[PDB]
């Protein structure tokens, strides 16, 4: 009801087409220190940070106008602090991370402040320990001859099993160049053993192509699965390879007749 | 403050319409944007409306606003498979540019399968895997695919395969195991 | 020069390096409508009769102070860190209405040509600092971009009490006292 | 003395004849120098000093900035006039007229609003002009004004002096008398 207006001041002058946020996933354990970066749409003077626990919608954290914070009321506690030293790229710093900090941290920019555009976001997964981090094993299965003759179509199946935490990006590649048509990936992985909180995950995807395309031996198929784990510098004193962020794939070639 | 969004989940047949309703609390609110979010992706601004208009259409999308009642809705007509995603409404005020979102609504557009031909096939084993994989494919969207009730076997939920370039669409579910007596004759569901 | 019947400042935005600190207020025909207490984040209407009810979210001012803060840093570089010039403020003391001993009144201490906007204004009764019974306006704007501040003191005029207004500013070599008595 | 640096952003709305003619102006100021400004009458940003050239050229390019600045006369000025100014402009506070010697006579007109005011002096119903000195209008800062208007005079036993005051809040002029002691 009756609200007084005023002239909104604008950040004075002197990124890309969309707001960027890399990486998409960062896994660590309780107590470590984590930083999240955001490269804004070039020109945008306003920049926000929002947090999203799944099942829910984004919720406000901090709002920057140029170099300074215009609103930081959303910061959950004193362990969170953000900066944008140049009214451009912003960084959200979190100290002594806790399991409860796990969520997707979204970044959004606005030319002036009202119309906000979001970045892809970075999912932050904080574990008790990195003792249970495993990269996926990837296997690909060739088309049933029966399907080819009955439908004149050929379906390939990819299976990524054994990974933890449950966040991986699976994609299909054909003769270089990723493909999207004819692809179906389960929207959510299934626990290999539901009665456990330390369960590992499996995921599947299918790539369906015309029979003639699968029957051309010059065609090369690849199932690629990007996994996010520890990095090179991390400490690993376990009796197995260090589960570093990596890519695991499997191939197949179009079989003749 | 509070943006109430209903329904929490929505299933509608390809071609039919979908509606999401939201109720905001602060009457000072003057900007109402809507966002569409896809799995592992960020929310994308699809349309907005300001307190100075009651309706606004943009292709298959439409949004309405009732300042007095504090209700604003989203209309997606002639829904298409690509519309499946989670949607969020939000509110902003002249003085407070931060957005307060709704709880979200998971929208699922059931694909319409032109010529269903439900069949189960077995794929060849992989030289580097002990498992055997089965594919239940080309079935109607109503066809149910229950999860396995036997620990050693794994079955995924249904998934819609890309409209290709031949104007073709198809559902599929996958079952696998390394158990000795797996038969592909089992991905239980009838008629 | 602009000729108009009325002029409003729905946005007098101040921010200075010393502190650092800022101020946000709205003015109508030269009088203060309200200011936003930046520390408490609340809108403070000076006179609920000049508060022709329409709300003002305090957040609109904090947001505007951010831009101001950012913009100041930018301009400092653009102006090769040219420091501000301390103006010499002029003080004047006078009563609200005519003085009739044994009648409640109010002494007004006008501090004009203030710049930068940093000043101390206190009262003295027979040389003693009059702790309370005092009040103040915010830093009001002037078209030449300097400011003016007005301090008030409610009192009962008597034959045994003299008064003074003490103003401290970087544009003054020493505290300046303006005298007044019945 | 500590060195300082000051920034000022002024959002001004000028009104003439109710709301028929509205003008909005924003001024950015470094210390005491207005360097860039947007005047709804001009339509675009304008450098007022060399340091404002870059700013104006950049903002005038941005379609949002320019259009927003042009929409300010309505979104802010005309809006606030309806929400608060129209109501404030109804404020009326009658003046208090008191006379007192200091051979000078002083008509102390105090605590009124708005500023419009007419004050005349009279000796036996004939207006005094020579001998009359008035201060400029005085802003108390609390939404009221006052003004002192002196009259040089030499008192005779039967003379009646009158201070005549008119103000927009008065149905009829106020007249206070003063007779030779
Ligand atoms: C104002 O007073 C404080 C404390 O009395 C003092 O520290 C400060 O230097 C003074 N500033 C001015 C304007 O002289
Ligand atoms: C004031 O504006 C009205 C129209 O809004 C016009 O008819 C009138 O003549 C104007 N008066 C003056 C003195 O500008």
């Amino acid at each position: 009801n009756p609200v007084v207006h005023f002239f909104k001041n604008i950040v004075t002058p002197r990124g890309g087409a969309g707001v960027s946020q890399t990486p998409s996933n960062k896994v660590t354990e309780k107590g470590k220190y984590v930083e999240l970066r955001c490269d804004p749409i070039s020109g945008h003077t306003a920049l926000y940070w929002y947090r999203q626990s799944l099942g829910q919608g984004p919720e406000f954290l901090i709002y920057f106008q140029g170099t300074g914070a215009a609103d930081d009321s959303g910061l959950p506690n004193d362990r969170f602090f953000a900066v944008r030293p140049e009214g451009s790229v912003s960084t959200l710093k979190i100290q002594r991370t806790e399991r409860g900090d796990s969520a997707v941290y979204l970044c959004a920019t606005s030319a002036l402040g009202d119309t906000q555009y979001f970045g892809p976001g970075t999912r932050l997964t904080v574990l008790e320990d990195l003792k249970n981090v495993f990269p996926p094993e990837v296997a690909v299965f060739e088309p049933s001859e029966a399907e080819i003759s009955h439908t004149q179509k050929a379906t390939l199946v990819c299976l990524a099993t054994g990974f933890y935490p449950d966040h991986v990006e699976l994609s299909w590649w054909v003769n270089g160049k990723e493909v999207h048509s004819g692809v179906c990936t389960d929207p959510q992985p299934l626990k290999e053993q539901p009665a456990l909180n330390d369960s590992r995950y499996s995921l599947s995807s299918r790539l369906r192509v015309s029979a003639t395309f699968w029957q051309n031996p010059r065609n090369h198929f690849r199932c690629q699965v990007q996994f996010y784990g520890l990095s090179e510098n991390d400490e690993w004193t376990q009796d197995r390879a260090k589960p570093v962020t990596q890519i695991v794939s499997a191939e197949a070639w179009g079989r003749a007749d | 403050e509070n943006v109430e969004q209903h329904p929490s989940t929505l299933s509608v047949q390809e071609g039919d319409s979908a509606v999401i309703k939201c109720t905001y609390s602060d009457s000072a609110s003057n900007y109402f944007p809507w966002y569409k979010q896809e799995l592992g992706k960020r929310p994308q601004l699809i349309i907005d409306i300001r307190s100075n208009v009651g309706e606004k259409k943009d292709q298959r999308i439409a949004v309405t606003l009732n300042k007095t009642a504090k209700h604003f809705s989203l209309h997606i007509t002639e829904t298409q498979p690509e519309d499946s995603a989670v949607y969020f409404c939000a509110a902003s005020s002249f003085g407070n540019e931060k957005l307060t979102f709704g709880t979200g609504t998971r929208l699922t557009i059931i694909p319409n399968i032109q010529n269903p031909d439900p069949a189960v096939y077995q794929l060849r084993d992989s030289k580097s895997s002990d498992k055997s994989v089965c594919l239940f494919t080309d079935f109607d969207s109503q066809t149910n695919v229950s999860q396995s009730k036997d620990s050693d076997v794994y079955i995924t939920d249904k998934c819609v395969l890309d409209m290709r370039s031949m104007d073709f669409k198809s559902n599929s579910a996958v079952a696998w195991s390394n158990k000795s007596d797996f038969a592909c004759a089992n991905a239980f569901n009838n008629s | 020069d602009i000729v108009a019947d009325h002029v409003a400042s729905c946005g007098v935005n101040l921010y200075q390096f010393y502190g650092p600190s800022g101020q946000y207020t709205h003015e109508f025909d030269g009088d203060e409508q309200f200011y936003v207490d930046l520390e408490r984040k609340e809108t403070a209407w000076r006179w609920p009769e000049f508060s022709k009810f329409g709300g003002f979210d305090p957040q609109g001012a904090l947001r505007n102070m951010a831009v101001a803060k950012h913009n100041l840093n930018i301009m400092i570089k653009r102006y090769n860190s040219t420091a501000a010039t301390n103006e010499v403020p002029e003080v004047t003391v006078f009563s609200k209405s005519p003085v009739t001993l044994g009648q409640p009144n109010t002494l007004i201490c006008l501090v004009d040509n203030i710049f930068p906007p940093v000043v101390n204004i206190t009262w003295l009764s027979n040389g003693q600092s009059v702790t309370e019974g005092v009040s103040e306006t915010s830093f009001l704007s002037k078209s030449d971009h300097s400011f003016f501040k007005i301090s008030y003191l409610t009192f009962l005029p008597s034959a045994d009490e003299i008064y003074d207004c003490k103003v401290e500013h970087w544009g003054l070599d020493q505290p300046l006292l303006k005298h007044w008595e019945p | 003395s500590p060195e300082d640096f000051v920034y000022q952003f002024k959002g001004l709305c000028y009104f003439t004849n109710g709301t028929e003619r509205v003008r909005g102006v924003t001024r950015h100021i470094y210390n005491r120098e207005e360097y860039v400004r947007f005047d709804s009458d001009v339509g675009v940003y304008r450098a007022v000093t060399p340091q404002g050239r870059p700013v104006a050229e950049y903002w005038n390019s941005q379609k949002e900035v320019l259009e927003g600045a042009r929409a300010s006369v309505d979104r802010v000025c005309r809006h606030n006039y309806e929400v608060a100014y129209r109501g404030i402009l109804q404020r009326r506070v009658e003046p208090t007229v008191t006379i007192s010697p200091s051979n000078l006579l002083i008509c102390s007109v105090t605590d009124f609003y708005p500023s419009q005011i007419k004050v005349r002096w009279f000796r036996n119903d004939q207006e005094e002009t020579a001998g009359v000195v008035s201060t400029p209008l005085i802003r108390n800062g609390d939404w009221t004004f006052q003004i002192l208007v002196m009259l040089e005079m030499t008192p005779q036993r039967g003379d009646v002096y009158t201070c005549h005051v008119e103000h927009p809040s008065l149905q009829s002029p106020i007249t206070v008398e003063w007779r030779a002691q």
